[PDB]
């Protein structure tokens, strides 16, 4: 095996390198990989960013930058960047060059042209984040790239992280074709956040269906520029295998910052906010690879959940203003609500999902049609009413009861989200207080009062099997077989709670018992 | 030489006259380093021995014996009906206790 | 590492370290960023920050001060520093003008260890 | 004899689903079957009703999803996801021969309640279920009702009176 | 009716100052880029010296 050289390094500026070529006859293509011989033993990979008239190669460095010196030789591979690919990558995190990282065959390209319109399909299947908010008012379907906005520490990462843990109970059950996999992509986040994510997904046995790509802050800029690309390539092969796949980016704004650092160090022409021109193309090269493919192309799907960090609830920034114009909707989080116990801290007014109903199932459309026609009036009433005035009307009651159900640490099963929201929108949850709504929900879902207190005028419908959602998803609750059983189970559980528990609660007008209860409520908020 | 002229043949150019320029390398005690028509080939003990050194490193690194070897997969319990018949409700507690013991004990 | 002890690291302050390279970047030939910062900000900051992290051998309890010029949190220098931290204590001119100290705004700050599992539930 | 079928965009579509069905019936495990719908789709030969029925057949006859076992395995949900994939996603509707495999698996697993659900659904769409399976369903039902197995044990357990987080097992 | 007039006047001042700020950042960047290139301007200088 003989390698081919082109020249040596002229100079470097941190992550950047310029090349002096030898044997001027020889050429190099545009976006190829270059291998630098820091020593006879160690070798550093790099990419060619631009070329010049004099004969020189602007290069971005990806590994072992500190070892680089002037006068070193260069070699060319003759191909684009590519990474190892396949099903042998789900359980392990990697570097965007494929180098597996420790923790306590096939290749694939980073830059593939996204599928054209004929190679695609309108979205019709859902992607369950596990949260009731998302699956009701702003649903995410497969092939429906949807943004996640928000300032620091509002619940951006936790959303996608629950979106992925939610897809572990199911992917075990359903076939290995409709099992939505997942790929996290961390860009510039601290390395210990990566290991904490690793231990989290390894705790829930989710890493069997979920890999991570990590280009941490210590990693160079050009390696942050390529991470969502390589994660998209990993999802692209699964799209070509017919599978479904999820894809997360945490986050793109640091990907843009890295691209800025590289263009400005390469003497490229800057523009607004010091970014170059093609940053909107930098993202459109990536996100449009997310799609729902056609049955002619395996029916695969690649869902993208790009995270972007706002600053003081601004959205007129260049990156956010561009990514919003690209995505098929967005999710807008507010720290004013993340502090007010509304966790996730969504902002339903500014949050949008252009795929409104066609992604959702048969069981969800009838529910979301009510929830839109409930919150639409809740906001007008809560906005016009005072802060202290009492209003006895079913909208201001039921909606505020719904906002409590929206608060939840971690995901929640489908069956539990529908029975909990069907109880409210039909008015069964009008007598209970605003505070014990989640305890009511906890009793409804995991416990079973009518099975305990002898009320068993219910042939099949109970909240202990958990295989019943697969009938709900098919028939839907509006079908004549589940409607009456559902209503009887809810009315009975409501009367039992209002009689036995909700009376005992108000009686505990003590010192220690109030705290003993409030810990129970704020714990039920978490386990659910 | 037999690889020099042959690599000059493999090069895009072969009609050009060949010229040699030799040097003394303090790093190499075995093998040779050659460059023909911007096609380098390294046959050197520094890199050659380091190749097998990397393989002999990754081989030892690949297998770690400190961690417990993975246990054989457990099949579904498939408890018999007679067990449910003899103890209607205790059986569930027994199954939970066995699972907890398998986690802790 | 070698002694295995626990360590404190009080730094006053990171922003001067940032602007130290900013005063030079224009002279090196590096084109500056939006507000007039180097383009190498997040990389140099991470290559400094990532060294600060707990390990198997020991632990570094770092504490870092920052200068927010004009009390503008949108300044990219503090902004890039969010990700490299676990407890983003924020102070404000407003709370001090009311004669209160420590001039903390509890809403505009938050920690990472604020969980029920890491600490007491009552504290949460 | 074969009615023409067209793609979304009006393109012609193959229907010779035969050899893929014979390639499915040989599936020792019911996950290579789902992997064969891919090979059908990529050849522009999408799955027919009988095709998904053969998938449900091997889902019933096969023992496990893969060679090694898997936690969270369930034949019933894997069949119902096929039904949702058939009805709403694509458009093909099932038939009595499709629901028959579902009711048979509910009988084998013994989940009598879902059995009465699938019964009340088959009778809503206008389908004649086999009484031979209804009899085994009610047999398992009464068998469980007599032995107190009508429900689990942890639901009938005494409610904790106190509002303690550890009392409720949260 | 008065608050709305004050609001639109503030929305104009905000949205105008945001534009002047963006333009100013461009002027600063291009000034640094033009100064570097103008000072670093390289020429052949094929003239007699002896
Ligand atoms: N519903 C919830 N209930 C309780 N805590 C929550 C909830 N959702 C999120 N959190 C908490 O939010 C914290 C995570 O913050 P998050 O990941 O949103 O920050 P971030 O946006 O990633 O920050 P940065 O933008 O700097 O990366 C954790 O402490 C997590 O427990």
């Amino acid at each position: 095996e003989a390698k081919q050289k082109i020249g040596f390094v002229h100079g470097i500026d941190g992550t950047i390198a310029t090349i002096a070529p030898a044997a001027s006859k020889v050429t190099v293509p545009y976006n190829t990989v270059l291998e630098i011989a820091v020593s006879a033993t160690n070798i550093a990979n790099a990419l060619v960013f631009n070329l010049e008239k004099d004969g020189s190669i602007g290069v971005i460095l990806l590994d072992n930058i500190s070892e680089v010196r002037s006068g070193q030789d260069v070699y060319a591979t003759g191909s684009l960047l590519k990474i190892p690919v396949g099903f042998h990558m789900l359980g392990k995190i990697i570097n965007p060059l494929g180098k597996e990282i420790p923790t306590g065959t096939k290749l694939g390209l980073v830059e593939e042209m996204a599928p054209n319109i004929v190679s695609r399909q309108p979205v019709n299947y859902n992607l369950l984040t596990g949260y009731k908010v998302i699956d009701t008012l702003i649903p995410v379907g497969r092939g429906q790239r949807e943004l996640i906005l928000g300032d620091r520490q509002t619940g951006k990462t936790s959303i996608a992280l629950s979106t992925i843990l939610n897809q572990t109970k199911v992917n075990n059950e359903i076939l290995s074709k409709n099992n939505v996999l997942s790929v996290y992509v961390s860009i510039g986040q601290r390395c210990s956040n990566v290991a904490r994510i690793h231990r989290l997904l390894t705790e829930y046995d989710a890493m069997k269906y979920c890999t991570i790509v990590a280009a941490t802050a210590a990693d160079p800029a050009g390696l942050q520029y390529l991470a969502p690309y390589a994660g998209t390539t990993l999802g692209e092969e699964f799209r070509n295998s017919g599978r479904h796949i999820l894809l997360v980016y945490d986050d793109l704004s640091k990907q843009a910052v890295s691209y800025r650092q590289i263009s400005l160090l390469l003497r490229r022409p800057p523009g607004r906010e010091a970014y170059p021109g093609d940053v909107f193309y930098l993202h459109s090269r990536l996100l449009e690879r997310s799609a729902m493919m056609s049955p002619q192309k395996g029916s695969g799907s690649l869902t993208s959940l790009p995270i972007v960090e706002t600053l003081s609830n601004d959205v007129t920034a260049y990156i956010v203003t561009n990514v919003i114009s690209i995505t098929d909707g967005q999710i807008y989080l507010d720290a004013k609500l993340f502090t007010g116990g509304q966790r996730p801290a969504v902002n339903i007014g500014l949050s949008v999902s252009r795929v409104g109903s066609s992604a959702q199932n048969k069981a969800m459309k009838k529910v979301g049609g009510a929830l839109k026609m409930l919150m639409g009036e809740y906001r007008k009433m809560a906005g016009e009413q005072t802060s202290g005035s009492q209003n006895v009307s079913p909208v201001m009651i039921r909606g505020a009861r719904c906002l409590q159900l929206f608060n939840q640490k971690g995901p929640s099963y489908f069956m539990d989200a529908i029975v909990a929201l069907y109880a409210v929108t039909n008015g069964y949850m009008d007598d209970v207080k605003l505070q014990y709504s989640k305890f009511y929900e906890f009793l409804l879902l995991n416990k079973d009062l009518p099975v305990l207190y002898g009320q068993v005028n219910n042939k099949y419908f109970y909240m202990y099997n958990k295989n019943l959602n697969y009938f709900i998803r098919y028939f839907g609750l509006n079908h004549e077989i589940l409607e009456p059983e559902l209503k009887k189970y809810i009315e009975i559980h409501t009367n039992l709670f209002l009689d036995n528990y909700q009376s005992r609660m108000n009686e505990l007008k003590s010192d220690e018992d109030l705290v003993q209860l409030k810990n129970l409520l704020y714990a039920c908020k978490r386990t659910v | 030489r037999k690889q020099v002229e042959e690599l000059h043949k493999e090069s895009p150019l072969k009609d050009y006259k060949l010229v040699l320029e030799t040097k003394v390398d303090p790093s190499i005690g075995g093998g040779y380093i050659l460059e023909v028509c911007n096609q380098v080939v390294n046959r050197s003990a520094a890199a050659a021995a380091a190749e097998t050194a990397a393989l002999a490193k990754a081989s030892a690194a690949q297998v770690d014996w400190t961690s417990l070897p993975a246990a054989p997969p457990r099949p579904s319990p498939s408890a018999p009906d007679t067990l449910i018949r003899l103890l209607g409700s205790v059986v569930d507690d027994l199954a939970d206790a066995d699972k907890v013991e398998q986690k802790y004990g | 590492d070698e002694a295995g002890q626990d360590v404190l690291l009080f730094v006053d302050n990171v922003f001067r370290f940032t602007q130290a390279n900013s005063e030079v970047s224009a002279l090196l030939g590096r084109i500056p960023a939006a507000v007039g910062y180097q383009p190498t900000l997040a990389e140099d900051l991470g290559m400094l920050q990532e060294r600060i992290t707990s390990t198997v051998k020991g632990s570094i309890t770092s504490v870092q001060a920052v200068y927010v010029p004009a009390d503008d949190i949108t300044d990219p220098a503090p902004a890039t520093t969010f990700s490299h931290l676990d407890a983003t204590t924020v102070l404000s001119r407003s709370v001090a003008e009311a004669g209160i100290y420590p001039a903390v705004e509890p809403l505009e700050c938050a920690s990472r260890i604020m969980d029920p599992d890491a600490i007491d539930v009552n504290h949460y | 004899a074969g009615g023409k079928r067209y793609d979304l965009f009006g393109y012609e579509v193959s229907v010779a689903t035969g050899p893929f069905i014979e390639e499915i019936k040989k599936a020792q495990f019911y996950d290579d079957a789902g992997e064969v719908i891919v090979k059908m789709n990529l050849a522009n030969t999408p799955p027919d009703l009988q095709t998904y029925n053969a998938v449900l057949e091997r889902i019933l006859n096969c023992k496990s999803k893969r060679s090694q076992p898997v936690k969270g395995e369930n034949k019933f949900a894997a069949m119902m996801d096929i039904l949702e994939e058939m009805d709403a996603r694509s458009g093909i509707k099932p038939n009595a021969e499709s629901w028959g495999y579902v009711l048979k698996e509910l009988v084998q697993a013994g989940d009598f309640r879902l059995g009465w659900v699938c019964i009340a659904g088959m009778k809503s769409l206008g389908i004649t279920p086999d009484q031979a399976l209804v009899d085994a369903n009610e047999a398992n039902a009464a068998k469980a009702k007599a032995a107190g197995t009508d429900f689990p044990a942890y639901l009938k357990k005494a409610a904790p009176e106190s509002f303690d987080t550890k009392a409720w097992g949260i | 009716g008065n608050i709305t007039g004050l609001m639109q006047l503030a929305d104009y001042t905000y949205n105008k100052t945001r534009k002047e700020l963006i333009t100013a950042e461009l002027l600063e960047i291009i000034g640094t880029m033009t100064a570097m290139h103008a000072g670093k301007k390289v020429g052949l200088k094929k003239t007699e010296f002896w």
